[PDB]
C-alpha cells in the first residue's frame, strides 16, 4: 500500500516528526492526478470482460504450444484458470489507479508470483504477451483522456517489468 | 538431533546398562538392510519439488475456497508461502527416514507448529491433506508403484520402509490435530 | 607572476609502479589503501540490502524508527559516532581476536565458496554481515521478548554472562560497553531504549512466529556445538537470542 | 632523517632563461620494455651499477656498495 | 651394440618389448604408475608373480 | 564445494574440534562408493558431445516456439548458445561425479540462473526438457554399471530440482 | 551428540537443504566401519567387571599417597566411588562405539568434568593412569579383532587428552 | 577450502575440460592410499596434547628470554595464549592432511597471522622452532620411530604421507616470516 | 639468496648443530643428480624464446578478450609488455631449478608482484593460464616427451626435477593469486 500518503507518513514516523509542509505539499499533486486515473479505472472498471477476453486469446494465439498434452493448457478447467489470472492483474491495476500507488499490485499480485509460476511450471512470458497486448490495443483520444492513457499504461509497464 | 544408534543409548543410560547384544541385533539388522535405505531416501529426494507441486495443488482441488478471496492461499504472497511449507515438512521427513528417528522432526519442526497456526488462522483441515497426499505419494516411490515414473532398483521386497515413511507422516499428521 | 613548478611531492603520483626494492614499498602502500576503501565499500554495499528487508513494499515499517520525541533522533545520532571512536581505541588483543572470532562466524554464515572467500580478506564486509543477517531476520537481542517467566529468566542468565565480556580480566570496566560521554547523555538513551522495546511487542501475527523460527535456526548452528545447548534453542528462543558474539563487549 | 634530508622548495629557482638539454638513456614511459642506448657504447666495459633490490643487504654486497660510494659518488 | 655403442638406452620401438619408465609426466608432474611399474619390476626379476 | 571432505572439515572448524573418528568414517565412506561415479565420471567425458547433440535439441524439439522471430533461438547465433548450455551443464554433472557432491553445480551452474533466464527471457522448462531427455535415454547394463547409473541420474535430477 | 549421521543432516539443516549424494555418501561409511566397533562393543560388553578393577589398582600402584589421612582417600567409601566412576568411562566409551561417534562422552563424560574435578580437590592426574592402563594392557590379535582395537582405542585417548 | 578432488576440477574448468581418464588415475592413487592416509591423521591427533606440551616446552629451554620478565610467554596469561595458538595451528595442520590439500590452512589460518603476530608483538624467531619442533613430532608419529609410545599399524611405507604433512608445517613458517 | 645448501645451514643454525653425517646423505644425493640437473637447466634455456610466445598466443587463443579494444594485450605498445613479462616469469624460475632453492624467485620476483598487477589492471585469471602453459611446457621439455623438438640424453629417471620445476611454477600461481 506504497500510496503519496503512506510513503511521506511512514517516513515522518521514522523520525518521529509532525507532518510538515513538505508532506503536504505531495498531497497537493494527489488533488492534481487523480482527475485522470480515476477515469481510467471506472473505464477500467466498466469495460474488464472485454479487455481481458481479447488479452487471454492473445497468449494463445502466439503461444499456441500451451495447448499440447503435458504443457500448461492443456484441458478446458486450466484455460480458464488462465483467464481468472490475467482478470486479476486488471483488478489489481484498478486498484492501483484508485490509490494512486504500486502497493495493490505489489504485495498481492508480485511479491510471491516468481515462487509460484516456477513451482507450477507456468511460463511467464505467456503473463507478459497479455499484458503487453492491452498497452498497445489502447489509443489515447477513443479509450480514454490522454493523461488517463498515460498512467493506464504506466501501472502496465509495472506489471511487465516486474515479471520480466 | 538423535539417530536410531543415540536412541538405544538413551534408553539403555538410565537402566545404567552396558550396550551388549540383547539390543545390538536390532541395530545390526539396521546397518545390514541399510543399502535400501539410502535407496529409499534417494528416490524421494529426486522427486521432492514435483511433491508439493502435485500436493498443494490437490489439496486445492478438493477444497477449492482456499483461492476464494479471504482463503488462506488467495494472493502470491500466501500461495508461496504455503508451497515454502510443503517443503519444510518433507525435508524433515527426509531427515528422519535418513535417521531412523523422528526427534530431527518433532524437536526442530513440530514443538509449536499447532501454537503457530492458530495465531496465523491456517485450517488446520486441508493442512492434513496436503500432508496426506504426500504420504500417498512417498509410498509410491518407495515401492516403486507410481504410474508415472519407474525408477530401476535391485530385486526385493522393502515394504518395512514404506510403512516407516507412512509413520512419520502420521506424527506431523496428529501433531496439528 | 611567479616561477610555480610542480612540486616534487606532487609528480610522484604520475609514476607507474615497479616491482621491487623501495618502489615496491609505495605500490604496497597505495593498494592497500584502495583495499581499504574497498572494503568499505563492500560493507556499506552489504547493509544497504539488510535495510531493504525493512522497506518490504516501499513504505517505512516499525523496525527502522528512530525515537520518538523531537529530538530523540537527532541525539541516536550523536552516540552512534562516538561509539565508532570508542571501537578503534580497543588495543590489538581485541581487534585482532575480534577479526578471528567473526571470521569463524562468517563461514558459517556462507552459502558460496566465493561469499566466503570474500569474508576472509575483507574484516570489515564480514563484521557488517554477522549483524546485516541478524537485524533481518530479527534473532537480536533488542527485538526478542520473553514469552514466559522462565523464558526471561534463561535470557538473563545468558545476558548475565555477556555483560562480564564488557569488563576486564581483574574486573573493571571496558570501554566497549558505554551508554554515556556527556552531561545528561545516559538518560536519552534510556528513553530510546525503552521506546524500542515498545515497538517489538507491536508487531504482526507472522511476524512474531517467523522470528521464534529464525531464533532457534540462529542459536543452534552459531552457538550450540552439543545436544543439551540445541534443547535450550529449540524449546526457549530468547536465551538463543541473547547469545551474542564476543567481538563487541557488551 | 637528521642532516641528510632535502630542500623541497619546488620553486627554489627563479629564471627565465632557454632550456638546455637532457640526456637519451631515461626513462622513456611509453615503450618501458626497451633497451635503447647503453647497448652499444663503453657501457659495456664497464662493471655493471648497484642497484639494492634484495631487503637484507648481505655483508659482502653492504661492503661491495660502499666501495662503489667511495668510488664514484 | 657391436657396431653402435652409443645406442643403447635408445628406445628401438615397437619391435622390442615394452619399456618402463617412471616418469611422472603431469603438469603437476607425479607418477601415476607407481602401481603398474612395481607390477612390472616384479616379472623383470622373476618373470611372473 | 560441498563434498564429504568439506562438510566434516568446517563442521569440526565451526565446533574448534580435531578430527574424531566420525569424521574419520565419512571418508570411509567416499571410499565404497568412489568405483561407481568415477566409472560415470569417464563414460561422460568420453561422449559428450554425442550426449549433448541429442541432448541439445531433446528440447529443440519439443518445444519449438524459439524459432519464431523474437523468440529465445530465431537465429543460428541463438542455437548455438543453447547447445553451449547443455554442454555447460553436461561439465558441470562431470564435475559433481568426480567431487562426490553437488559444489560444482551449486555454485557454477545452478547460483545465479533463475535470476538469468528470467531477465533474459530464457524458457527455463526448454533447459529441463532437455535434461530429461539425458536421463530416460541412460539405459544401465550397455552404458555404465548398476550403480554408475544411480549416480549419474542422481546429479541430473538435482539439476532438474533446481532449476524448475 | 556427534555422530557420523547427526552432523551431515544437522548441517544439511542449516543450510535449508535436502540430503544429497555427498550425505548418503558419509552413512556407508557407517556400513563398512560399523562391523568393528559393534564387534569390540560386546567385548567391553562380556569384560567390565574385570578391567574395572584391573584399572583401579594401577591408579593405586602409581599414587600409594591417596590412602593416607591428611590426603585423601583414607576411608572405603571415598575408594569403591572410584571404580564407580571408571566403570562409568568405560560405559561411555560402550556407548561411543555403539553410536559411531564421539558423542556419549563428550556431553556426559567430557563437559564440566574440568570444574567437578577441581572444586572437589579430586586429583585429575590420578584418572588419566586408569584410562591410559586399559591401553597398553589391551593386545591386538588374543582380545578383539584388529579394526576393532583401533577403534576401542581411539576413544580411550581421546579421553586423555581430553582430561589433561 | 579444497580437498584433492575439488582442485583438479577448478584446473579442468580453467582450461573448460572435462575430467577424463587422463588425470582420474592421479585421483585413483588418491583413494587407494585412503586407509594409509586415515590410519596416520589418526596418530596426530591421539597425541595432540603432548604434542603441544613437548613443543611450547622445548622453546622456553632453548630460549630462556621468554620467561624473562617482560617477554612474550612471560605471565601465566600470556603461557596459556601461546598453549592454545599451538593448538590452532596442528588443528588446521590436520585438516590438510585429512583433505589432501592446503587451501583449508592456508586462508582460514594464514591469512593475516603475519600482521596479527606484528600488531600483538610475537616475537617470529621463536614461534617458527615451536612449529618445526611439532614437525619433528609428526613425522616421527606417522612413520612409527616415536621413542616412548608406539601404535599398531598394518605394514607398509609412508614416507610420502611423512613428507606431505612437514610440507604443511613449514608452510607456517613462510607465512610468518 | 640461499640456494639446496645454504638451506640446510640456515636449518642447523637454529639448534646450534653441526651437520654432520646423519644429513650429509641428503646432500650427497644433490651432487650424485647434480648432471642431471645441468643437464636439464640446459633444455629450458635452449628453448626460451619458443616458450614465453607458445604461451601467451595461447592465452590469446584461450581468451580472445584480450585482442579486443580496451584489452590487456590489445596494442603493440602492451603486447610487448606482455612477452616481456613472460620471459623474467621463466627466466627468475630457471635461477631457482639451477639453485634447489625458491628463495631467489621469492626476494626478487614474487615480492610485490601480485600488488603491481593490480595497480596495472593486468588481468588475474589470464595470467595463470600463461603460467600453466609455461608449466606443461617445462615438464615436457625436463622428461624429453615435447613432440616438436625431441633432444637426446643418457638413459635415467628425471622425474624428480621436472616435478621440482612444476611447483616453483605453482608459487608464481598462488602468489598472483
Ligand atoms: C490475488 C491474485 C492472484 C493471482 C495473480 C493468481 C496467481 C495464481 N495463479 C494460480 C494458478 C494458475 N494459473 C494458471 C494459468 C495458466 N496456466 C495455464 O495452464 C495457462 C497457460 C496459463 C494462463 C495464463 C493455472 C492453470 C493455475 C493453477 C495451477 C495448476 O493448475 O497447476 C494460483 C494457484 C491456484 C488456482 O488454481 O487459482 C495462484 C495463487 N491467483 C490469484 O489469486
Ligand atoms: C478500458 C480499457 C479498454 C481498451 C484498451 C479498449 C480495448 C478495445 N478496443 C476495441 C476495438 C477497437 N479498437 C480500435 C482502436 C485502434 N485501432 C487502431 O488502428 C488504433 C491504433 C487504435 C485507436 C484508434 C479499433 C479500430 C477497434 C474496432 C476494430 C477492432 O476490434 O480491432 C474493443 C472492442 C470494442 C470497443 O470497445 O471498441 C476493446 C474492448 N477498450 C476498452 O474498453
Ligand atoms: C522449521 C519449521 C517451519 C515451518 C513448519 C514453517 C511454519 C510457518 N508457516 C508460516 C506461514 C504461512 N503458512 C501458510 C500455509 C498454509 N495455508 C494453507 O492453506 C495451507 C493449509 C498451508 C500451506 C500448506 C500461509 C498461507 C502462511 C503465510 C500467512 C500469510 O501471510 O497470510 C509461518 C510464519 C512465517 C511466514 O510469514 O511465512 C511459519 C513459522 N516455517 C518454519 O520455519
Ligand atoms: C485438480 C485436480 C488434481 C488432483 C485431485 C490431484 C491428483 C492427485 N494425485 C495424487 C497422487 C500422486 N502424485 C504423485 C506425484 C508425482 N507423480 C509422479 O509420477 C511425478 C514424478 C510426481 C509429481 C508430478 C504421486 C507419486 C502420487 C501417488 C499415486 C501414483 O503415482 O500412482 C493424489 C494423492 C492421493 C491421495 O489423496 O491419497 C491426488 C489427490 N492433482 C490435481 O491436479
Ligand atoms: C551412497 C549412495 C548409495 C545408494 C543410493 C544405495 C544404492 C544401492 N541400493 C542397493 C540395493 C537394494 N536396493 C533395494 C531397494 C529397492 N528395490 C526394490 O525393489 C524397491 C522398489 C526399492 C526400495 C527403495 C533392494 C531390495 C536392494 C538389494 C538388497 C539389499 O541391498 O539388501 C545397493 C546394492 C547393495 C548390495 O549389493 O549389497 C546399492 C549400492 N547404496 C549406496 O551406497
Ligand atoms: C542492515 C539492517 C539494519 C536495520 C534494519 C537497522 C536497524 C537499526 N539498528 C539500530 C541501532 C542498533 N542496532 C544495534 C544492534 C544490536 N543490538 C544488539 O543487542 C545486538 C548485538 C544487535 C542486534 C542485531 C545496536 C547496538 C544499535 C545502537 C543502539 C542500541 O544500542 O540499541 C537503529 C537506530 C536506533 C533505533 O532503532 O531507534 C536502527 C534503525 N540498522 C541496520 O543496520
Ligand atoms: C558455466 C555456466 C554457464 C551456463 C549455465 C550458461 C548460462 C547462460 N546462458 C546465456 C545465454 C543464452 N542461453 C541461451 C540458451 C537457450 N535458448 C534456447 O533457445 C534454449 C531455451 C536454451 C538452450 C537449451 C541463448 C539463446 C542465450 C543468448 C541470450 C541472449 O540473447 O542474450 C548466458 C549469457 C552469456 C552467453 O551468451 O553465453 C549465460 C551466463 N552459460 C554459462 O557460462
Ligand atoms: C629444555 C629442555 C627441553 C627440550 C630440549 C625439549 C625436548 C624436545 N623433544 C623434542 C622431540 C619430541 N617430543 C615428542 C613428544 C612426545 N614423545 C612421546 O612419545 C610422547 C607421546 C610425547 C610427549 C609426552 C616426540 C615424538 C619427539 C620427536 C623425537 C622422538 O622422541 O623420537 C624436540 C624437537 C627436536 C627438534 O628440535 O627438531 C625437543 C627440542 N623439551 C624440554 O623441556
Ligand atoms: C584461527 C586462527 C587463530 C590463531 C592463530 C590465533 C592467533 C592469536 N594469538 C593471539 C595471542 C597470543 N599468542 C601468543 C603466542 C606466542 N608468543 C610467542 O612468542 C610464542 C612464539 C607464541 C606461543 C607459542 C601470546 C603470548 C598471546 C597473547 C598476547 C598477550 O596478551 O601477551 C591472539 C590475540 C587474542 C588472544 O588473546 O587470544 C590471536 C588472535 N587465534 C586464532 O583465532
Ligand atoms: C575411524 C578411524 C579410522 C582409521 C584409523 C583407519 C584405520 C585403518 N588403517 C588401515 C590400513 C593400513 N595402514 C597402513 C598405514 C601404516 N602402516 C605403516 O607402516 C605406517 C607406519 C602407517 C601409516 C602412517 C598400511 C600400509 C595399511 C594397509 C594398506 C591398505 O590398507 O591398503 C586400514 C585398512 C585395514 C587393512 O586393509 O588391513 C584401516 C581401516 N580407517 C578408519 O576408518
Ligand atoms: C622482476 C619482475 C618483473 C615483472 C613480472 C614485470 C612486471 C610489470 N609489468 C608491467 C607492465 C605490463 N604488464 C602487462 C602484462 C599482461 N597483460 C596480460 O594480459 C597478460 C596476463 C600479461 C602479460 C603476460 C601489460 C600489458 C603491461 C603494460 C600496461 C599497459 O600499458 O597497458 C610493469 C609496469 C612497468 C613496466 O611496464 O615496465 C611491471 C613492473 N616487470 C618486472 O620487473
Ligand atoms: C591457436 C591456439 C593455440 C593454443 C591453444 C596453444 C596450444 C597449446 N600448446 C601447449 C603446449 C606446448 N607448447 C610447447 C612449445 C613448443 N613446442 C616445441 O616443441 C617448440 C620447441 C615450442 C614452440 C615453438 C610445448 C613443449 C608444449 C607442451 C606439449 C607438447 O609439446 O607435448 C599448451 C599447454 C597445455 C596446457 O594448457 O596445460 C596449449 C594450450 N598454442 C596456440 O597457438
Ligand atoms: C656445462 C654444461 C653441462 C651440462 C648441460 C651437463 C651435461 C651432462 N648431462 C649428463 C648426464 C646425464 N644426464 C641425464 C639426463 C637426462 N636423461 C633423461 O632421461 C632426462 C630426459 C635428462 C635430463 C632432464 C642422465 C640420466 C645422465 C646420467 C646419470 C648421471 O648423472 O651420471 C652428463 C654426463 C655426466 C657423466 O659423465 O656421467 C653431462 C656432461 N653437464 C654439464 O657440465
Ligand atoms: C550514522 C549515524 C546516523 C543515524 C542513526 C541517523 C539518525 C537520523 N535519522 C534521521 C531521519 C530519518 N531516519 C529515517 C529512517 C532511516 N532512514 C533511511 O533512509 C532508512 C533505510 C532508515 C531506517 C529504516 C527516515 C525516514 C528519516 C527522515 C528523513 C527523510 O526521509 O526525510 C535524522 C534526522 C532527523 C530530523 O531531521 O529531524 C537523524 C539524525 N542519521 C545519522 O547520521
Amino acid at each position: 500500500m506504497k500510496s503519496v500518503i503512506t510513503t511521506v507518513v511512514s517516513a515522518a514516523d521514522a523520525a518521529g516528526r509532525f507532518p510538515s509542509n513538505s508532506d503536504l505539499e505531495s498531497i497537493q499533486g494527489n488533488i492534481q492526478r487523480s482527475a485522470a486515473r480515476l477515469e481510467a479505472a471506472e473505464k477500467l472498471a466498466g469495460n474488464h470482460e472485454a479487455v481481458v477476453k481479447e488479452a487471454g486469446d492473445a497468449c494463445f494465439a502466439k503461444y499456441a504450444y500451451l495447448k499440447n498434452p503435458g504443457e500448461a493448457g492443456e484441458n478446458q478447467e486450466k484455460i480458464n484458470k488462465c483467464y481468472r489470472d490475467v482478470d486479476h492483474y486488471m483488478r489489481l491495476v484498478n486498484y492501483c489507479l484508485v490509490v494512486g500507488g504500486t502497493g495493490p499490485l505489489d504485495e498481492w499480485g508480485i511479491a510471491g508470483a516468481r515462487e509460484v509460476y516456477r513451482t507450477l511450471n507456468l511460463p511467464t512470458s505467456a503473463y507478459v504477451a497479455s499484458i503487453a497486448y492491452t498497452r498497445d490495443r489502447l489509443c489515447v483520444p477513443r479509450d480514454m483522456s490522454a493523461q488517463a492513457g498515460v498512467e493506464f499504461s504506466a501501472y502496465l509497464d509495472y506489471l511487465i517489468n516486474a515479471l520480466s | 538431533m538423535l539417530d536410531a544408534f543415540s536412541r538405544v543409548v538413551v534408553n539403555s543410560d538410565a537402566k545404567a546398562a552396558y550396550v551388549g547384544g540383547s539390543d545390538l541385533q536390532a541395530l545390526k539388522s539396521f546397518i545390514a538392510d541399510g543399502n535400501k535405505r539410502l535407496d529409499a531416501v534417494n528416490s524421494i529426494v529426486s522427486n521432492a519439488s514435483c511433491m508439493v507441486s502435485d500436493a498443494v495443488s490437490g489439496m486445492i482441488c478438493e477444497n477449492p475456497g482456499l483461492i476464494s478471496p479471504g482463503g488462506n492461499c488467495y494472493t502470491n504472497r500466501r500461495m508461496a508461502a504455503c508451497l515454502r511449507d510443503g517443503e519444510i515438512i518433507l525435508r524433515y521427513v527426509s531427515y528422519a527416514l535418513l535417521a531412523g528417528d523422528a526427534s530431527v522432526l518433532e524437536d526442530r519442526c513440530l514443538n509449536g507448529l499447532k501454537e503457530t497456526y492458530i495465531a496465523l488462522g491456517v485450517p488446520t483441515n486441508s493442512s492434513i491433506r496436503a500432508v496426506s497426499i504426500m504420504k500417498a505419494q512417498a509410498v509410491a516411490f518407495i515401492t516403486n508403484t507410481a504410474t508415472e515414473r519407474k525408477m530401476s532398483f535391485a530385486a526385493g521386497d522393502c515394504t518395512s520402509l514404506a510403512s516407516e515413511v507412512a509413520s512419520y507422516f502420521d506424527r506431523v499428521g496428529a501433531a496439528i490435530s | 607572476v611567479t616561477g610555480a613548478v610542480s612540486s616534487v611531492n606532487m609528480r610522484r603520483f604520475q609514476r607507474v609502479p615497479k616491482v621491487s626494492g623501495f618502489s615496491a614499498k609505495v605500490t604496497k602502500k597505495n593498494v592497500n589503501k584502495a583495499l581499504d576503501k574497498a572494503d568499505m565499500f563492500f560493507a556499506k554495499s552489504v547493509t544497504m540490502e539488510g535495510k531493504a528487508a525493512a522497506i518490504p513494499y516501499g513504505v517505512y515499517g516499525i523496525q527502522c524508527m528512530e525515537g520518538s520525541a523531537k529530538g530523540m533522533a537527532h541525539e541516536k545520532r550523536a552516540m552512534a559516532l562516538s561509539a565508532a571512536f570508542r571501537m578503534n581505541q580497543r588495543s590489538a588483543a581485541e581487534k585482532t581476536g575480534a577479526m578471528y572470532e567473526n571470521r569463524r562466524l562468517a563461514l558459517i554464515l556462507a552459502q558460496n565458496d566465493h561469499q566466503e572467500k570474500q569474508y576472509i580478506k575483507y574484516p570489515k564486509l564480514a563484521a557488517a554481515a554477522l549483524m546485516a543477517s541478524t537485524e533481518v531476520t530479527r534473532a537480536c537481542q533488542r527485538y526478542a521478548v520473553p514469552e514466559s517467566i522462565e523464558e526471561e529468566f534463561l535470557a538473563a542468565s545468558v545476558d548475565k554472562v555477556n555483560k562480564m565480556r564488557g569488563t576486564t580480566a581483574s574486573g573493571v570496566y571496558k570501554s566497549s560497553c558505554v551508554e554515556g560521554n556527556a552531561k545528561g547523555q545516559a538518560e536519552q538513551a534510556r528513553v530510546a531504549a525503552l521506546a524500542v522495546a515498545f515497538r517489538s511487542a507491536q508487531k504482526s501475527a507472522s511476524q512474531f512466529a517467523a522470528e521464534r523460527y529464525a531464533q532457534s535456526k540462529y542459536g543452534r548452528d552459531l552457538f550450540s556445538s552439543t545436544h543439551f545447548e540445541e534443547g535450550y534453542a529449540n524449546t526457549y528462543p530468547a536465551m538463543a537470542a541473547a547469545k551474542r558474539a564476543s567481538s563487541y563487549g557488551y | 632523517l637528521s642532516s641528510g634530508s632535502s630542500a623541497a622548495v619546488p620553486f627554489s629557482t627563479a629564471v627565465r632563461f632557454e632550456s638546455p638539454s637532457g640526456g637519451l638513456d631515461r626513462y622513456s614511459r611509453v615503450d618501458p620494455a626497451a633497451p635503447g642506448p647503453n647497448v652499444i657504447t663503453r657501457f659495456l666495459f664497464k662493471d655493471r651499477p648497484v642497484r639494492r633490490s634484495d631487503p637484507s643487504l648481505s655483508e659482502v654486497d653492504r661492503e661491495a656498495t660502499m666501495r662503489t660510494v667511495y668510488r664514484n659518488v | 651394440q657391436v657396431g653402435n655403442p652409443s645406442t643403447r638406452s635408445v628406445s628401438v620401438g615397437s619391435l622390442g618389448p615394452k619399456v618402463f619408465k617412471s616418469e611422472g609426466i603431469n603438469s603437476n608432474a607425479q607418477k601415476t604408475n607407481n602401481e603398474s611399474i612395481l607390477q612390472a619390476s616384479y616379472l623383470a626379476v622373476f618373470g611372473r608373480m
